[PDB]
């Protein structure tokens, strides 16, 4: 109770404003490097937003602006595309707020982020949930 | 240890957060290079 | 042009007119046999043979493990395989949910009787000259049929069945009237796995050997 | 007895047309298409009386149809050709600015060789090159019929430009997943022709990302052209399908014809080389003239009850509808096309008009008698042929359409000269 | 749940893991020998947010998903970038335009030591989770509430004008929230 | 053609599933379902403003949703009113 | 369209039923298909 | 009055939260529906979502009043707009253990090896062939065929034959051209030209059973929402 309620204090004004940020750079996603097993590296890029085009050879498979699902990670982990650039909360040009692509998929209705959805309780309450059990 | 850990000494950490492009040669300006003034 | 080469698995550095052939798709591979004109495409002629990987033209010589025939005969075309029916991600307001496959793994050609049309009144099939296609290992060989019914030769092949078991690898040629219906060899089936499958549970108590299975 | 509407005199399409579709997504909601001699159409079977909003007639799910995109990166987001097919570099050779409908086509030709995919049942339904009135399959003759010299000339080229790509791409080396495609060397040209003459520019989004491309819609083709359109094409995110929609206020009855609005803006000369389609009453057909005499453009507007902004010319019709049923597109592409002037509001003087519409009239006449034909000679000829090729129709058409709009232009100026004076 | 308490609100960067600690003692000190001009205050204190969002993040994960429950990276991340966004002015450095002891956010810092040539020296610092909602841009929901003392005295010397851009804050004033249906433009 | 499938579209029909179907057909158009809910709001005021008594049949957002269910071509009744007939 | 299934069905595969049914159909259909399973569970119950 | 009452509550919204708010989805908007008895009356599914405990949890009752607030909570809070949880998106509404109970007792079929035949069948018929479910399911209600007697239902060359990567036991080629390829589920039975004829499937009553009313369902839904 006690962390929950710290949490959701931590982060209120986080709330999706812009539709797009602006911003040219992406944190870097490697199996071999950063996430050692499959679910792991499945896990982290479902609902995220691609921040450069994935080429092999000279056909795309998908380009900017794009986001990921289970699909697109399966055909990533087929063609072996180690480096992934995707758009994160952390490569967003904001502290008070963030947009629509950088936080990416909303698992509620399984689009992107509508504007003006408080992003921030969801996350803190997601978060403090699991904690009793 | 069997985490992202970037190395000990800062000579190839330059090399890793490159390879990560988390900085570049690129991106380093100021005033001076940016607006293009050579009596500084 | 009717051409003969070497034994050797390799490509024969040109490419031939597959409207003279005939394709028969497997799994991991598909076969072109030449085919003569005739009025129902059935005739076959084993003397030009080649494989592919699926959907290429890098012709090749496959593997012949059996004498083959050296004149046109007609035969037909039988698949053996099993359907492979997976649940594909959902990434899509509507994507499928199923994906089904034939995956077929072994195709028989079972010869005409005195090479008679289908047409004919009295229409027949030969069960002693089967060529089956394996997909696996690139090879066309005979089968192994064991003829057992009363009668020889001189018995009319009008009242047979071939039976297949140990994936394609058992024939067996039986009269119709002691066939067996589905659910009893399925029954058999099922009852000596799970016979095997008791008998090992079991074999692992102290109170064994001194046991008797009522 | 049988109501009278311009869609009984066609006759009801297959019931597979619309079976192959409803298997699928597809949902057609007041709408009935039905088959005659110039091909499918769309009508209306239900009485919409003037909405508030649009209302949708057909529902195109994104699995039924093809999508390439027009920047660099080529992301055919209906995902049909597999890596490693050998059709990508064929359609990556191509420049980005040019020539978009070769890319379109080699995805058709590619479709037509697809198992399980929609195409390979709906091109059964496709025309012809029989039924064709696409300019691409057409003979010297004809073009030489054309009385163009100009539109003839690019027809040749791209004819010639259509030819050189498949000899060029289509080699004697090629493996055979490409020659399969495309084995004789007309296939390649109605390729080209239907995914020339039924291409739809339209900005899709899906998912995050928003782009425009270049895609070929089953069951919206078959909407005609009109300058007065009546539904327009909208694309929902939501469910990856496209809608059209009717517009909203237009009332629409029983057995009207549903249409729509193809290269809103452009001229006649486009839409014959493109879609191998020509109206007489374009509104933007354009009359160059080499006289000096200028016309009044506000007395002349107001004398036909053109009212509105240069941009947009409409005929009020409460204003004058009886008296005034001369007006139609071919008097407000004359109205944007005639040399005007306008000096404040300095009122016109009769004798200047007067001495300018019969130098306009002699233009118009010395213009006109560059022709080797006549009017009611041609009138004669595209009756006199009852079954010919579509080509020559389309041109005979087009020279008839080009005369009716200059009778059209002379028979107005007449008009605004004896009626300035009331 | 003790771990997580304990990693979120960080009472020393070597408590949640001393390689960590070790790894940003050599960064600071290897980044202050070479690189003297800002652009090397500037790649150090990227490198120590890199390394501290990625070790925090890997961290939370790796006690949540010991337990079985499984928790997305987004909602970690939300958290972990307001854990360290701000970064802090060492005490030698004065001039008209900062202040010794400041709590400057990183982005400013970046901006201003591109923008202005006059030596400004930032360390980052690991904020906490009541240590950093204790310092905010708004006084009457964000910081009082835990104080509730001096939270209002420093802002009622200070004569803070506070702009109404948070959910609590509209609570505890009435008005309607400017999330969701509230949200207008 | 399933045969015995009247008694579940009857109970849709009744016990007010329609509503549920509506509104989520009517969000398959608009981007966000927060100026969906204000549009909603601002015409139902509009419509109880003219009219006070006569807002619909029971209801005016009902009313409104009727309406805009009603231009699109799928008849609903007004207000999503059916009374039982078969009550003593 | 459904999959005919012939093997035992334990929660996880109706939770995977249902997120697959989600994304297939929506919300609207998964309402009513999931309150007939549950009228049938508890009959057969 | 309660006829007025009823009137009035026909179509307005109330708001149901429980005093404990832990999760997120504990605050969720109903329709009443005037019931005799002192205890409100929730969905089992809903139930099971809102952690449900054996006492007795209170629940509070809240109405709405503005015209903005009615529409709020009639197209956003309601429970056919909320089933996936923020977490990660798996489903907050998953039957229950009586459900799930039924689910695997209609499912899980019956004994099919020693423990169905005594003696080997390898000396010595079914259910007649059933043309339609309706059939099964009539027999069934009948009690002429038991829940977990297997039976053979023709299926209309759907093609969609789920089994798995195992080739067929045996095939019987006949001499006129037509084999029977017979599964350990399934019997397929094709012509000499490459044409499937007929196709049986061996189940039960359960899983036709669910089948059906799944695609009832569904059907239902599509013809119901025209
Ligand atoms: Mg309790």
């Amino acid at each position: 109770g006690y962390l929950t309620r710290r949490l959701v204090e931590v982060v209120q004004h986080i709330v999706v404003r812009r539709t797009d940020c602006g911003t040219a750079r992406g944190i870097s996603v490697s199996p071999r490097n950063g996430m050692m097993p499959e679910r792991i590296f499945i896990q982290t890029l479902i609902g995220r937003v691609l921040a450069d085009d994935i080429y092999m050879g000279p056909r795309c498979i998908a380009t900017r602006n794009q986001d990921i699902g289970i699909g697109l990670v399966n055909r990533f982990i087929t063609f072996r595309a180690q480096p992934i650039s995707i758009r994160t909360p952390f490569t967003c040009r904001s502290t008070s707020w963030i947009c629509r692509l950088c936080y990416g998929r909303s698992p509620t209705h399984g689009d992107l982020v509508e504007l003006g959805e408080a992003v921030g309780i969801i996350a803190g309450q997601s978060i403090g949930e699991p904690g009793t059990q | 240890d069997d985490d992202d850990w970037f190395p000990l000494d800062i000579q190839e950490a330059f090399v890793e957060m490159r390879k990560r492009n988390i900085f570049d040669v690129s991106d380093m300006y100021t005033i001076t290079d940016a607006w293009g003034w050579t009596w500084e | 042009v009717f051409t003969q080469g070497w034994d050797s698995e390799k490509i024969v550095d040109y490419r031939i007119n597959e409207e003279e052939f005939h394709k028969i798709s497997l799994l991991d591979c598909d076969f072109f046999i030449r085919k003569p004109p005739d009025p129902d495409n059935d005739v076959y002629d084993f003397r030009e043979m080649y494989v592919t990987p699926p959907d290429t033209d890098i012709y090749a010589i496959p593997r012949v493990l059996a004498p083959m025939p050296q004149k046109y005969i007609r035969c037909a075309m039988s698949d053996y395989g099993c359907y492979n029916v997976t649940e594909p991600p959902i990434d899509a307001p509507r994507d499928p949910m199923y994906k089904s496959e034939r995956e077929v793994s072994k195709v028989f050609l079972t010869k005409h009787y005195r090479n008679r049309r289908a047409g004919d009144p009295e229409f027949a099939l030969d069960f002693e000259e089967i060529y089956v296609i394996d997909s696996k290992t690139k090879s066309i060989t005979r089968a192994k049929v064991v003829v057992t019914v009363p009668g020889g030769r001189n018995r009319d092949r009008k009242n047979d069945l071939l039976v297949i078991r140990d994936n394609g690898t058992s024939f067996k040629i039986i009269p119709s009237e002691e066939r067996d219906d589905p659910t009893t060899v399925i029954e058999k089936e099922e009852w000596k796995k799970s016979r095997q499958d008791m008998e090992r549970h079991l074999r692992k108590l102290r109170d064994f050997s001194v046991s008797n299975w009522f | 007895q049988p109501h009278d509407t311009p869609a009984s005199q066609l006759e009801l399409a297959d019931p597979d047309f619309y079976k192959i579709g409803y298997v699928r997504s597809f949902r057609a909601y007041g709408i009935e298409f039905r088959e005659g001699p110039d091909g499918y159409g769309v009508f209306a079977s239900r009485d919409v009386e003037p909405l508030r909003r649009a209302r949708v007639i057909m529902e195109i799910p994104l699995e039924l149809m093809l999508t390439i995109s027009k920047k660099l990166p080529w992301m055919f987001f209906p995902d049909i050709i597999p890596v490693g097919h050998p059709i990508f570099d064929i359609i990556n050779s191509t420049n980005p600015e040019t020539d978009s409908d070769l890319r379109l086509a080699c995805l058709l030709l590619y479709a037509f060789d697809c198992k399980d995919n929609f195409w390979q049942l709906y091109g059964d339904f496709l025309p012809s090159d029989d039924e064709c009135t696409s300019f691409l399959l057409a003979t010297e003759e004809d073009l030489l019929e054309l009385q163009d010299e100009k539109l003839a000339s690019t027809m040749r080229e791209q004819q010639q430009r259509a030819l050189e790509f498949w000899e060029k791409n289509w080699h004697s080396a090629v493996p055979l997943k490409i020659k399969r495609l495309a084995r004789d060397p007309e296939r390649f040209i109605w390729a080209m022709c239907i995914a020339q003459s039924r291409s739809i520019n339209l900005q899709m989004r899906i998912g995050a990302l928003v782009q425009d491309a270049n895609l070929l819609v089953p069951y919206a083709d078959m909407m005609n052209h009109s300058f007065q359109p009546n539904c327009f094409f909208h694309w929902r995110f939501k469910d990856r399908m496209l809608e059209v929609m009717i517009n909203a206020g237009q009332r629409i009855r029983k057995g009207d014809e549903m249409t729509v609005d193809y290269m809103a803006g452009q001229k006649n000369n486009f839409f014959m080389q493109r879609y191998g389609f020509s109206s007489p009453v374009n509104p933007w057909d354009v009359i160059h003239f080499t006289g000096d005499a200028k016309i009044h453009l506000d007395t002349f507007l107001s004398v036909f009850n053109i009212s509105g902004l240069p941009g947009e010319y409409y005929h009020n019709s409460r204003l004058s509808n009886d008296g005034d049923s001369f007006v139609d597109g071919a008097i407000i592409a004359a109205a944007r096309t005639l040399p005007t002037w306008s000096d404040g509001d300095l009122p016109p003087i009769p004798s200047l008009e007067r001495k300018a519409v019969k130098e306009l009239q002699e233009e118009c006449h010395q213009m006109l008698a560059e022709f080797p034909t006549t009017s009611d000679e041609d009138q004669k000829i595209l009756d006199s042929m009852p079954d010919c090729r579509r080509t020559l129709e389309a041109a005979i058409k087009y020279r008839l359409h080009r005369k009716l709009l200059i009778e059209k232009v002379i028979q107005a100026l007449d008009i605004y000269q004896d009626r300035i004076l009331f | 749940l003790p771990k997580v308490e304990q990693v979120l609100e960080v009472r020393s960067v070597d408590s949640i893991s001393m390689n960590l600690e070790k790894r940003i003692e050599g960064w600071n000190k290897c980044i202050t020998r070479i690189l003297g001009i800002p652009w090397g205050f500037l790649i150090g204190a990227e490198l120590t947010i890199a390394q501290s969002r990625i070790s925090l993040v890997n961290k939370i994960q790796q006690v949540y998903r010991s337990q079985g429950v499984q928790i997305h990276n987004r909602h970690l991340e939300i958290i972990v970038r307001q854990i360290t966004s701000k970064v802090l002015v060492s005490e030698d450095g004065m001039s008209n335009v900062f202040s010794p002891g400041e709590l400057i956010g990183l982005l400013r810092a970046e901006r201003m030591g591109r923008a202005l040539e006059e030596a400004i020296c930032y360390r980052v610092v690991l904020l906490g989770i009541t240590r950093a909602s204790l310092n905010t841009q708004s006084f009457i929901s964000e910081a009082s509430f835990q104080e509730t003392a001096r939270v209002l005295a420093k802002a009622a010397l200070r004569g803070r004008i506070d702009w109404l851009k948070g959910l609590k804050e509209n609570v505890v004033l009435g008005g309607v929230i400017p999330v969701g249906t509230g949200f207008k433009g | 053609r399933i045969p015995f499938l009247e008694e579940q579209v009857r109970k849709i029909r009744d016990g007010g599933k329609l509503l549920t179907m509506d509104i989520h057909r009517l969000l398959l158009n608009e981007d966000n379902r927060f100026d969906f809910v204000n549009e909603i709001a601002a015409e139902a005021k509009q419509y109880v403003e003219n009219n006070r008594d006569e807002y619909g049949a029971k209801k005016a957002i009902l009313h409104v949703l009727s309406n805009r269910m009603n231009d699109a071509g799928v008849y609903r009744a007004e207000a999503y009113m059916e009374s039982d007939p078969f009550k003593p | 369209n459904l999959v005919f299934h012939n093997k035992a069905i334990n929660g996880t595969a109706m939770k995977r039923l249902i997120s697959r049914l989600i994304d297939h159909f929506g919300m609207a259909y998964t309402s009513h298909i999931l309150d007939q399973v549950k009228t049938l569970g508890f009959q057969q119950a | 009055v309660w006829e007025i009452l009823q009137e009035v509550m026909q179509g307005h919204p109330v708001l149901l939260n429980r005093a404990p708010t832990l999760h997120r989805l504990g605050i969720q908007a109903f329709q009443p529906v005037l019931v005799e008895g002192r205890a409100i009356c929730l969905h089992p599914l809903v139930c099971k979502g809102f952690n449900a405990d054996f006492d007795g949890d209170q629940m509070a009752v809240h109405v709405p009043l503005s015209l903005e607030a009615q529409v709020e909570a009639r197209l956003l809070m309601f429970s056919h707009m909320n089933l996936l949880s923020p977490a990660i998106g798996d489903p907050i509404s998953v039957p229950t253990q009586d459900m799930l109970i039924g689910l695997y007792v209609l499912t899980s079929g019956n004994h099919r090896g020693i423990c169905v035949n005594r003696y080997n069948p390898c000396n010595r018929t079914k259910e007649p062939f059933f043309s339609n479910s309706y059939d099964a399911i009539g027999a069934y209600r009948q009690k002429r065929i038991n829940l977990d007697s297997p039976l053979w239902l023709r299926w209309r060359l759907d093609q969609r034959v789920i089994a798995s990567r195992e080739t067929p036991i045996e095939v019987h080629y006949e001499s006129l051209g037509t084999f029977y390829e017979i599964y350990g589920h399934y019997l397929i039975v094709r012509s000499l030209k490459k044409q499937i004829l007929f196709i049986y499937i061996r189940t039960t009553v359960g899983h036709i059973a669910l089948y059906r009313e799944i695609e009832e369902a569904i059907q239902g839904f599509s013809r119901a929402y025209s």
